[PDB]
């Protein structure tokens, strides 16, 4: 708020002013591969890699 | 290493080659059983990479 000194004052008489910030989103993220059906004879790398994502 | 040897004679160096097709004619095929393999493997589709397929 802003003040001003003085007995006289006449329609001297201030506005009100409130400002704004704007929060934002962004675009999502992702990890995203493909495995061919005779690669899953063994899970053993198919499940390093979900925790590789993590 | 001699237990293995199926010839009795080494390749010399000039020695003529006799090829045995001398004509188009159709086979006819022999062996003694067990001298074929055949090898097979399961496809994984049942794993849960593959969910939106019965």
């Amino acid at each position: 708020s802003p003040t001003q000194e003085g007995w006289d004052l006449t329609d001297k008489a201030t506005g009100l002013l409130e400002l704004n910030v704007a929060v934002n989103m962004g675009e999502p993220d992702n990890d995203f591969f493909q495995l061919r059906a005779d690669d899953l004879r063994d899970e053993t790398a198919y499940r390093r890699r979900i925790q590789s994502a993590a | 290493q001699r237990a293995y040897a199926n010839v009795n004679t080494s390749l010399a160096d000039a020695m003529a080659v006799n090829i045995l097709n001398v004509k188009d004619a159709r086979t006819n095929v022999f062996w003694a059983d067990d001298a074929i393999r055949i090898v097979s493997q399961p496809i994984p589709a049942n794993h849960e990479l593959f969910a939106g397929m019965k």
